[PDB]
């Protein structure tokens, strides 16, 4: 189409064409628009695009069209700068100086294409950074010049330099090479004193003009480096704390410089410093009173209402009190007479902890964490802040977040209802919160006793009384649980209790009955050192959960199950004994009965009850009443299984689903009993595996008869479900095994014969990533008991398994990554079975290990680093034999040049630590000469050449190769450097990263890799 | 009747899965690399009436980063997206805020952790912070979960329209008026293991 | 003396026949994969003065329509082959996206006892649009 012109470089570039083009990209839509970008793009990445800048530049009437022709030369600068003749750098830059200038000049341009001029600044720091001060020494005594001789000038001179102290000081450290960033910083901190003199001095004569914003915007990127003496041995810090807080709009930038200042680097001995440090803050804390609000007003409803830029001073002023106290306040708390300035600034942090904003909350929290736990320790402190702690224990009490624990809530018609899911995004709030109200307790017990007490009354008075008021309470007590004595928790969590019942019994209805139980279920979970003090007590407590297990209020189950595991986890031991005046232990009595407990439970609720039926059976430590009752416990599920044995031995769906969930009942019980569990196993053990052979026949039946799609059905996804349920079962228990000598003897031969050749023989779709799961663990455990079990193991699912998931890198997720771990561990426990691998196969092994370094995916990519290091670890440790000789000859090489690769291409930054470990070991090899034989082929170097003059040879031409824009000089410089470094990894890194900075343009200083 | 958003972050944050989802309902499983930029209308109802986004969801990998800064240009509103699961998308986060706010000076914008989906999380909570003395609002996010991902676009409606009390609300519904079907039935439907 | 004091979703003309919570999947035909359009309550509401039956269903937190149709005689809930907890049918007019438009969607629900009721609460809403 018409717009496609501009790409024709052959003619002449038509700009009223790019204009067009440009404008139906940023103000059209649909189709033309999509077909504009596309154009636009191909068009900037042209390699001769930038000649057609100046011609955009002067004859352009689109502002985006001349942002867009400083992006093509922004891109030359910073990549291709080096490569250009001479009289093209200084043409560049002289087309770009005065395009600023003549921008800056012209009122009009300067106040309404904000957006190009900043572009022309960025681009302008650029070209400095490139050529700046070595070959354009007077650049800053030129901008100081200027800047007199015109406020739009001056005020854009500002811009300029704060964009360069970022580039230099705070974005250096992944874009330059160290060298580099290092003559920057030496530059500008060199002529610094000239450019704070112009900054004091426009800061002096002006109050609230867009010149003093400017200013104090480059202030700022200048507190995060400059020396302290500028800041403090000027009258600079009055400044800023009195006359730039008076108008709002420097108030906003001159906060944020003062919560810099409050972190600058600061002599500890110093008195008169001290003053200044006092006097700053007290004059900024001043002006907030004065100008903006009082210490007494509503900041809540203040924020709420989010007048202009409210929110965010309100957030920059809790930044400043957070910041400068945190370091600071010692230095108020001696002086009577700083007492108020201290109390007030810490008033205006109680009245921000009020605002209703989650992230600004978790931040002035985190600063009562910083001030009670200095509270909780340092000597005659607390009593200082005894008024603030009050206050804050009833912010804090007001705005406990739901605990993980309590699974209602209340929907928005009214209704209080399960979750739909977890809170994930309050986990982190709820423990920030406990942490803080935990100290702030222990600073005054009698005082958060009474506030509790007291907020309990009003509650059952029914003048406070709401959900929101008795929830938030309950969480604040049971997150306090440890903090109070035994003898004051005991009477403490009597009342608690009783009032909570009290309340039960005056709110009917099943949304007030959901509230107020979930409320008693967190009280009394959060409390079992009480529990195991008041058997009476805590057994009714137990037969009151098992109600609420028949609960038609889904909720109200569910957390009665969890309350019940969560209570067993702590006090399990008063379930196994016999207690006093009872007739038998209370385990006894559960499970007896557990049939009609857990008669309406869904069958995971089931698997969690058993579960921790499980945890006080192993309390039991006599063998033969332990045994008898985990048999106890199993009776149900045993009688379902020997009854299904007996009927399989002689599946549809209801028995399918009978099965998995007998299975998962077992792992259940396995999963708290652990070593215990073993007689249980013994039980079903050789049956089980059976079952997975005939479960197999029918998978493998129904594909064939049905096509691959079956995998999907029901049918198949439950007979699966039946295999992944007995590996889980067989690993959780593997895992945990105390006696080694009868997994290997009874458990492994069986459980190999079962799932190892049903594996193998499957087609793709059909095999379970849960085998080599199972494997894992096996070799972890027992491997240095079975070396040919683990041969066996590598046999069945290596090759079949690399082939499904070398294709690409997403195909088989689950395979891949369990795939990997496996191989990690039978390379770490049993390494001999790669030695027995045919030289093919292991040929393979180093293939599927460079295959994994090459994903993106976490899981693969560390494992596969990790498998590669310790590989040559392992042939390391071989010595000169010819196995490790091969090994070199064959992979060194090849590890070596895979390494880089990874390290070089840009999609790989996360392994970057992994990834230059390994290289550094690599090469540590041959400057330590721990390879035996030469690296080289017969005749491809003169013989008896070291294996460290041809490793380098290599490197060199692989990399001129690999990256034909470098010097040979760069080249020799880098293996100079990174060579001689590979003892030092921290220096070996930074080698590294200044490499990854050169190979992205042109003419890199091979001197920088000299860097110290 | 429209406002200006840009979507920016690292490769494979999620942010075209994000947008997508909020587009069509659709979770997109695949990672089909956002060359340049997309756009695409956006349209919610509130209680102040329709606010329409224009979405411009840009590339995250450098090889495909197009106009690049070029796409920011009078930008009204902003979401930087990371991926709690890298650690190496939020250490980019910064970088994206410089270059978007140099171009951007003074714009509401949204920080979102994406992918609290995923069980091992590598982002801890507690290490989030950079929002903090940049202004930005925070959510962590899931656009496979639909965690909270509605929160990021009431937020900037609430902040754009200027009213804190700001809602989504109903749409009106209006009344309403082969053997492909066969391919249907056959074709398995995703995520059979899901809740729903 | 009396001091003087100081100073549409469309549905409001229906009943909720039947609530149930759901993800609803349309099928694109070219990429032969269903895809997902919502989750959220699907109701069925019959106008109180046409005694006509619709299904309408809106997403989670947006409210966003992703289902508005009726509940056709001529329809028929058929299985999905990877699933025994949802139904597949063809809709010849959906208005959820605007214009009346031609879909094969799937409705999943959270069981088989949710998905078996659906179905027989689908086929009553039939026999009510038939009169
Ligand atoms: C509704 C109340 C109602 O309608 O009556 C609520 C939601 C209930 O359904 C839920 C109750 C739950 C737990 C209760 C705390 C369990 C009750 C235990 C109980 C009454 C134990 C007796 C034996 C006591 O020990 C009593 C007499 C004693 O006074 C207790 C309350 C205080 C103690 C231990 C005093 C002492 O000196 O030791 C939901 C889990
Ligand atoms: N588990 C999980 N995966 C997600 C989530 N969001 C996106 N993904 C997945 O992440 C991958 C990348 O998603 P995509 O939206 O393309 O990322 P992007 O930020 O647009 N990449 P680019 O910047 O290159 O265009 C996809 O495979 C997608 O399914 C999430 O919340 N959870
Ligand atoms: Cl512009
Ligand atoms: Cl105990
Ligand atoms: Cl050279
Ligand atoms: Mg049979
Ligand atoms: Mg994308």
């Amino acid at each position: 189409g018409a717009m496609e012109g501009i790409l024709d470089f052959s003619n002449d570039l038509d700009i009223a064409l790019l204009d067009q083009v440009v404008s139906t990209f940023y103000q059209g839509s649909g189709v033309q628009q999509k077909q504009a970008q596309e154009i636009l793009t191909k068009f900037q990445d042209n390699p001769d695009a930038w000649q057609k800048a100046d011609q955009i530049l002067q004859f352009s009437t689109n502002p985006q069209s001349k942002f867009i022709a400083l992006s093509i030369l922004d891109k030359l600068i910073t990549r291709k700068w080096k490569l250009l003749p001479n009289d093209h750098r200084i043409g560049i830059r002289n087309f770009v100086v005065g395009m600023i200038i003549s921008m800056c000049q012209d009122d009009e341009v300067f106040k309404t294409q904000k957006n190009l001029i900043n572009k022309s600044d960025l681009t302008l720091v650029q070209i400095l950074k490139q050529e700046w001060p070595q070959n354009w020494p007077e650049f800053i005594p030129e901008l100081i010049g200027s800047s007199s001789s015109s406020v739009n000038v001056c005020e854009n001179n500002m811009i300029v330099l704060k964009l360069l102290s970022e580039e230099v000081f705070d974005f250096s450290a992944e874009q330059m090479t160290q060298a580099k960033a290092l003559h920057l910083k030496n530059s500008m901190s060199k002529e610094f004193e000239q450019i704070f003199k112009l900054c004091f001095q426009v800061l002096e004569q002006g109050s609230s003009s867009s010149l003093i914003v400017a200013t104090l915007e480059s202030l700022l990127r200048y507190l995060h480096w400059i020396p302290y003496r500028y800041i403090y041995e000027t009258n600079i810090l009055e400044l800023l704390s009195t006359k730039f807080m008076t108008s709002p709009d420097t108030r906003a930038i001159t906060l944020k410089c003062l919560t810099e200042v409050s972190n600058l680097k600061i002599p500890q001995d110093n008195d008169l410093i001290k003053r200044q440090t006092v006097l700053f803050f007290q004059n900024t804390l001043q002006q907030i009173a004065t100008s903006v609000m009082p210490v007494t007003a509503d900041l809540k409803a203040t924020y709420a209402n989010a007048n202009g830029n409210d929110q965010s001073f309100l957030q920059d002023l809790a930044m400043f009190l957070t910041t400068y106290l945190a370091r600071n306040r010692a230095l108020l708390e001696s002086d009577e007479s700083l007492r108020e300035l201290l109390l007030n600034a810490h008033q205006y942090l109680i009245q921000l902890s009020k605002i209703e904003e989650r992230e600004l909350f978790k931040t002035t929290l985190d600063y009562w964490h910083n001030l009670v736990a200095d509270l909780f320790y340092e000597p005659l402190k607390k009593h200082i802040y005894e008024e603030i702690c009050s206050q804050l224990r009833l912010v804090i009490i007001e705005n406990m977040v739901r605990p993980e624990e309590v699974l209602v809530v209340e929907n928005d018609e009214g209704e209080i209802v399960r979750e739909f899911v977890k809170e994930s995004d309050t986990i982190q709030l709820y423990k920030s919160e406990r942490e803080v109200l935990v100290y702030l307790t222990h600073l005054n017990v009698i005082d958060t006793e009474e506030i509790m007490i007291s907020k309990l009354a009003r509650q059952i008075d029914g003048s406070e009384w709401s959900w929101h008021n008795i929830n938030t309470l309950s969480w604040a007590i049971g997150s306090i649980s440890g903090t109070m004595s035994e003898d004051t928790e005991k009477r403490f969590v009597v009342t608690v209790i009783k009032d909570l019942l009290d309340l039960c019994v005056k709110k009917r209805g099943k949304d007030n009955a959901a509230v107020v139980a979930s409320d008693i279920m967190y009280v009394v979970g959060q409390y079992p050192r009480f529990l195991k003090a008041h058997w009476n007590f805590l057994r009714t407590v137990i037969l009151k959960l098992f109600e609420f297990m028949h609960e038609t209020h889904e909720g109200v189950q569910d957390m009665a199950c969890d309350t019940f595991i969560k209570i067993v986890q702590k006090c399990k031991y008063h379930f196994v004994i016999q207690q006093p005046r009872e007739s038998e232990p209370f385990i006894q009595t559960i499970i007896r009965d557990i049939q009609k407990t857990t008669a309406d439970l869904q069958p995971q609720q089931v698997h969690t009850f058993y579960k921790a039926c499980g945890i006080i059976i192993s309390e039991e430590r006599s063998v033969a009443e332990r045994n008898r009752l985990l048999s106890d416990l199993m009776q149900l599920p045993n009688m379902a299984w020997d009854t299904i044995v007996e009927q399989s031995t002689a599946l549809d769906s209801e028995t399918v689903k009978i099965i998995a969930n007998i299975i998962k009942t077992n792992v259940a019980v396995c999963t708290s009993m652990g070593a215990d569990f073993y007689p249980q196993l013994g039980h079903i053990y050789y049956n089980m595996l059976q079952l997975y052979r005939a479960v197999s026949s029918m998978i493998s039946a129904q594909v064939a008869a049905e096509g691959l799609i079956a995998t999907k059905t029901p049918k198949v996804r439950g007979l699966r479900t039946i295999k992944k349920e007995i590996l889980k079962l067989v690993e959780t228990y593997i895992s945990k095994a105390r006696n080694l000598d009868d997994v290997v003897k009874v458990l492994v031969e069986p459980l190999l014969n079962a799932v190892l050749e049903d594996y193998m023989n499957n087609v793709p779709d059909a095999r379970d990533a849960e085998v080599l799961n199972c494997m894992t663990t096996v070799v972890e455990k027992v491997g240095h008991m079975i070396p040919q079990g683990v041969i066996l193991i590598l046999q069945s699912v290596f090759e079949c398994t690399l082939d499904m998931i070398n294709k690409d890198f997403t195909e088989y997720p689950e395979h891949r990554v369990e795939f990997y771990k496996l191989l990690k561990v039978i390379n770490e426990k049993s390494f001999a079975a790669f030695l027995e691998l045919p030289p093919a196969a292991f040929k393979l092994f180093v293939d599927a290990i460079c295959w994994a370094f090459k994903h993106n995916n976490r899981d693969v990519e560390v494992n596969g680093l990790q498998i590669a290091l310790d590989l040559v670890k392992n042939i390391e440790r071989m010595g000169n034999v010819p196995f490790a000789n091969e090994f070199h000859k064959n992979y060194f090489f090849i590890f070596v040049s895979e390494t880089f690769f990874v390290l070089t291409d840009s999609d790989h930054k996360s392994g970057f630590s992994k990834q230059a470990l390994l290289l550094m070991k690599l090469i540590s090899l041959v400057y330590d000469n721990k390879i035996s034989v030469p690296l080289y082929q017969e005749a491809e170097v003169p013989q008896g050449t070291s294996n460290q003059v041809y490793l380098s040879q290599y490197l060199a031409n692989m990399l001129s190769n690999a990256f034909p824009h470098l010097t040979s000089e760069q080249i020799a410089s880098f293996l100079s450097a990174l060579t001689k470094q590979c003892k030092d990894l921290v220096v070996f890194k930074g080698t590294l990263r200044d490499f990854l900075v050169q190979i992205k343009e042109v003419g890199g200083d091979p001197t920088d890799y000299l860097f110290a | 009747v429209q406002f200006k958003l840009v979507l920016v972050g690292d490769g494979g944050t999620g942010k075209t899965t994000f947008v997508k989802r909020h587009l069509t309902g659709e979770f997109e499983k695949k990672y089909v690399a956002t060359l340049g930029v997309e756009v695409h209308p956006l349209v919610f109802h509130t209680n102040r009436g329709p606010i329409k986004f224009n979405v411009w969801d840009t590339a995250g990998q450098e090889k495909f980063g197009g106009l690049r800064d070029g796409y920011y240009i009078q930008a009204q509103c902003a979401i930087i997206m990371f991926d709690v699961t890298s650690r190496v998308t939020y250490k980019n986060v910064p970088n994206w805020h410089r270059d978007l706010v140099r171009v951007c000076e003074n714009i509401p914008i949204v920080l979102c952790g994406n992918k609290v989906d995923i069980k091992d999380r590598k982002v801890k909570a507690k290490s989030i912070v950079f929002h903090r003395k940049k202004n930005l609002q925070y959510y962590d996010i899931s656009a496979k979960s639909n965690y909270n991902f509605e929160k990021p676009f009431l937020w900037l409606a609430r902040k754009l329209i200027g009213d804190p009390n700001l809602e989504f609300v109903a749409m009106p519904a209006l009344a309403p008026p082969e053997h492909d079907l066969e391919v249907a039935q056959t074709t398995a439907l995703p995520d059979e293991d899901d809740d729903l | 003396i009396h001091f003087e004091p100081v100073v549409k979703t469309m549905e409001e003309d229906e009943e909720v026949l039947y609530k149930v919570r759901a993800k609803l999947f349309r099928f694109d035909k070219d990429a032969k994969e269903w895809k997902e359009r919502g989750t959220g309550d699907c109701k069925f509401l019959k106008n109180k003065k046409t005694n006509k039956v619709r299904i309408l269903m809106r997403r989670d937190k947006t409210l966003k329509i992703c289902a508005n149709h009726i509940i056709a005689p001529e329809y028929t809930l058929k299985p999905n082959v990877g699933s025994d907890r949802s139904w597949v049918y063809a809709c010849t007019a959906d208005i959820a996206e605007g214009e009346a438009e031609a879909f094969t969607f799937a409705i999943r629900f959270g069981s088989k006892e949710n998905a078996d009721k659906f179905k027989e609460e689908f086929e009553k809403a039939q026999e009510i649009n038939k009169k």
